[PDB]
RNA sequence: AGGUUGACCUCGGAUCAGGUAGGAGGACCCGCUGAACUUAAGCAUAUCAAUAAGCGGAGGAAAAGAAACCAACAGGGAUUGCCCUAGUAACGGCGAGUGAAGCGGCAACAGCUCAAAUUUGAAAGCUGGCUUCGGCCCGCGUUGUAAUUUGGAGAGGAUGCUUU
RNA sequence: AAAGCUCCUUCGACGAGUCGAGUAGUUUGGGAAUGCUGCUCAAAAUGGGAGGUAAAUUUCUUCUAAAGCUAAAUACCGGCCA
């Protein structure tokens, strides 16, 4: 197979073929829209991978997000309050750039389910990915067993609600002493620890 | 010491459905039993080691049977969750008494498990017959197997002629030593190893 | 294996069981080198080349500086053990750039 | 063989004669690794090198993904 | 909305061979 | 519609009991889908392979011919993805390949296999080491003949 | 006819044929964003609080979930919840205060699917339309749709019985 | 036709701007970095992660990340029926 060379060939991206290809990829989807559609994906290897298959009701979207930190919203920079919350710049926002793109990708296409998604190219400015999307009301996808899972109605907006495998990253989905807080929910973990059990007989 | 310095009454949890519970709990048991009958209402555990120094005095109920531990049973691996035997590919035989003591275990359950046919027509050869597929039976298989011996038996009796002579030097004595070969095992290896250096440098 | 002592302290402790030796899971054959994955591996280093940091690395490694170049593996790639495998790695490449030669 | 046009300088970039050792760009320009370079490419000449032209092929062994009954 | 129940009880081949030739059999055990 | 042919002749054959192998005849055809020719040239059973110039993503065929020179294939680069395409009755084909040919096309197999060897491969030797590219405008073309022409003057 | 005739790629139009999304509800659930009153003599660390408010997204539950785990034992073995661990380890002007996790008992238990392989002696796969319901066409697709494989393995080879 | 069991010379593909490192912000009981995010650098093939004190050397024990599905035990100041 020919996507093992390719593999093999994307873990090389500061060679001299890999770099060219960037750039030149990079000029034209800068000249292209924020948000548009890619007839094929621009790396197949991975978006193989990552579960697109060549069937109708797979699709390709491309989309750049502006990357940097977070700058609060607050009106000529004074937040009131204590110091120690004060500070404007340097903040960061606590979900990916791949998550964000996911997110205005989603919301462009709302009859379809944001499946996943990768990166393809980046600059100073912008950073770009391709989003593969499931259309959930295609017949050969609810007709096809290994996909029809998300046809059901617990999967509308997966990347909205971090159920993508940047939203799990973000949420710390992982087992170990590391993840103590956040394997099985922050908020959830935090208020089971935090309620007071009063039994009967106590 | 009073943690109650946060908004404590938003997340009080009271248990007076506890009566409740349990009869649903009971309910749903006894639905489960009855969709399951003839079939006990619920599967075969091994018998496994707890770990830590705490708790490896006693033995307990695994999550499932090793792979090792069906194929030397015999049992295939895609047919003992369908005769009702759990199944555990992660955990692996490191010694040869666990494997002993489950695989009698599965011995034990597949001579005393009857096996219906698929039809009744065509009886197969590993489908149990009619002749002897009605018995006094049993539906609990966590007190049909059970962890029979969870400690080891705290008191035995041997006669006065076969008293251990015990360890030379004493038992506190060997202990101080163990303790200080294992504290000194690595400054004997300098020495070792200088006492080599020494005598290959004089030649 | 070694068998236990039969004490609580000191080396080789723990209750005595008789061991056994285990076939060896097939997870644990991650890392091991297959012969199409050398090949195709190979090849595409033809295809691409070097990385300027590895340009960087075989000049200091001709020239000589093998601890400067160690050095400067580690502040690129991040750590130590990286560090050294990358320099055996171009060692490697570039003994057989001259030997066979 | 149907050729395009060509611009002058065909080789790949390269300023060897500026001494900054400084970044990625200067690490591929001013370093000077030709010598290297063609080693590599002539060992893997070296390595490279009707019906016997129909079947006649290379020294090296076939690369098979699995065995194949 | 909802899938129809056939494209929800689709199976693939080899989960339809499994089922096949080892189902859930109908057991008990001796006392 | 010949695979439809072929399927019923087959069930005639199985039907009044002769296997399949009786009636149908070992097929040689082109050999195309871009993972089954690389799997080809990688087992060395393709005699020939053509490859097309313009596919997208170029990372797709570009390892293709170090592939075949590593392998020993001949290769040639050739125009149309199209044009490949309207020979395995699809759209495009970003590769062919011939593993194998009748006894009646043998000899123009060899002749074709030899016209590329040294008529393309031999050309392009020294060229595939070559950059692209480099080439400038017109008006940036103009403007430095100008200037290198009042450099000459002066 | 070749200044012609077409095949592809990319981008568009249509009140084209068939579909989908929006809003509500939001007690509980998944995320983002995010205070201050208050408590520490006051107070910029801290606390309140990873809370209130604000924003996006679901269901009858949601989420998590079949180890890149825990351990250091004679080893346990997906996830979740209760009891205990334990107001402990640990953090903190080491002050006010904050604060888990492994093991163990129980409740409930269920396992799996892709990518990386050439079917190559036959794209065997699928959407849509017309059906006389036998099928036939327009297409998708070889830049890869079926079967096979998933690490517990598997692929090939041997081998003799079983299985539907 | 598919399917399982037993043995074996050999083969045995396993996810990249990802892991990881530095720095900044935030967070945690996590303390010479517990998790997340931004920027910069940027991997490997018995390799990689982890083994709660930073670093080199030699060992050992565990799993196999960067793809995905899955009922039950659990919550419930909303809705409906008691």
């Amino acid at each position: 197979g020919a996507l093992k060379y390719l593999e093999e060939l994307s873990k090389k991206k500061q060679s001299d073929v890999v770099r060219f290809l960037l750039r030149v990829r990079c000029w034209e989807y800068r000249q292209l829209n924020v948000i548009h559609r890619a007839s094929r994906p621009s790396r197949p290897d991975k978006a193989r991978r990552l579960g697109y298959k060549a069937k109708q009701g797979y699709v390709i979207y491309r989309v750049r997000v502006r990357r940097g930190g977070r700058k609060r919203p607050v009106p000529k920079g004074a937040t009131y309050g204590k110091p120690t919350n004060q500070g404007v710049n340097q903040l960061k926002y606590q979900r990916s750039l791949r998550a964000t793109a996911e997110e205005r990708v989603g919301r462009r296409c709302s009859n379809l389910r944001v499946l996943n998604s990768y990166w393809v190219n980046q600059d100073s400015t912008y950073k770009y990915y391709e989003v593969i999307l499931v259309d959930p009301n295609h017949k050969a996808i609810r007709r096809d067993p290994r996909i029809n899972w998300i046809c059901n109605p617990v999967h509308k907006h997966r990347e909205c609600r971090g159920l993508t495998s940047t939203g799990k990253k973000s949420r710390g989905l992982n087992k170990g002493h590391r993840f103590n807080k956040t394997r099985a929910g922050r908020r959830k973990t935090w208020k089971r620890h935090n309620t007071l059990s009063l039994w009967r007989y106590r | 010491n009073n943690h109650f310095r946060k908004h404590w009454q938003r997340r009080v949890r009271c248990h007076f459905d506890q009566p409740g519970k349990k009869v649903t709990r009971r309910l749903a048991r006894r639905a489960k039993a009855a969709a399951l009958a003839p079939r006990p209402v619920d599967k075969l555990r091994p018998i496994v080691r707890c770990p830590t120094v705490k708790y490896n005095r006693r033995t307990r109920l695994g999550r499932g049977f090793t792979l090792e531990e069906l194929k030397a049973a015999g049992i295939p691996r895609l047919l003992a969750p369908t005769i009702g035997i759990a199944v555990d590919h992660r955990r692996k035989n490191l010694s040869e008494e666990s494997l002993a003591a489950n695989v009698q275990r599965l011995k034990d359950y597949k001579a005393r498990l009857i096996l219906f046919p698929r039809k009744s027509n065509k009886p197969k050869k590993a489908d149990t017959p009619k002749d002897q597929q009605t018995a006094e039976t049993t539906t609990s298989l966590r007190t049909s197997f059970g962890v029979e011996q969870p400690l080891a038996p705290g008191f035995t009796e041997i006669s006065k002629s076969e008293i251990p002579a015990g360890i030379e030097g004493g038992a506190y004595r060997a202990l101080r030593k163990a303790r200080s070969d294992a504290r000194l095992v690595g400054v004997r290896e300098k020495r070792a190893k200088e006492k080599a250096e020494a005598e290959a440098n004089k030649k | 294996p070694v068998e236990r002592t039969g004490l609580i302290r000191g080396l080789n402790k723990g209750h005595k069981t008789t061991r056994r030796v285990l076939k060896e899971r097939p997870s644990r054959r991650k890392g091991a080198q297959s012969k199409r994955t050398q090949f195709v591996r190979s090849l595409i280093r033809e295809v691409a080349g070097l990385a300027p940091y590895e340009r960087r690395v075989i000049e200091l490694l001709r020239n000589g500086k093998d601890k400067r170049a160690r050095k400067f593996s580690k502040k690129k790639l991040g750590t130590f053990g990286r560090a050294k495998r990358k320099c055996e790695e171009l060692q490697r490449i570039i003994a057989e750039s001259r030997r066979a030669h | 063989v149907l050729k395009p046009l060509t611009g002058d300088n065909t080789e790949a970039p390269k300023q060897h004669s500026q001494p900054s050792r400084k970044g990625k760009k200067a690490w591929r320009k001013n370093i000077d690794l030709t010598e290297v370079e063609q080693g590599l490419e002539e060992l893997n000449e070296q390595i490279i090198k009707a019906d016997e032209i129909i079947a006649q092929r290379s020294a090296l062994p076939a690369v098979s993904v699995r065995k194949r009954a | 909305r909802r899938l129809s129940k056939e494209d929800a009880s689709r199976v693939l081949e080899k989960t339809k061979k499994r089922l096949t030739h080892f189902p859930q059999r109908k057991y008990a055990v001796k006392a | 519609q010949e695979k439809k042919e072929r399927l019923l002749r087959e069930a005639t054959a199985i039907k009044e009991g002769k296997k399949k192998e009786d009636v149908s005849k070992k097929p040689y055809t082109v050999k195309y889908g871009l993972n089954h020719v690389v799997g080809l040239i990688e087992n060395k059973k393709a005699s020939l392979v053509l490859i097309a110039n313009d596919v997208d993503p170029i990372e797709l065929v570009v390892f293709l011919p170090a592939l075949c020179r590593k392998m020993g294939i001949p290769y040639a680069i050739i125009k149309g993805k199209a044009r490949l395409g309207t020979l395995v009755h699809k759209k495009t084909a970003a590769v062919v390949a011939i593993t194998e040919v009748r006894s009646e096309d043998k000899n123009e197999l060899a002749k074709l296999i030899s016209a590329v060897k040294e008529g393309y491969l031999e050309k392009v030797e020294d060229t595939r080491k070559r950059w692209g590219g480099g080439i400038m405008g017109f008006k940036a073309q103009k403007r430095e003949e100008k200037r290198k022409k009042s450099l000459e003057t002066a």
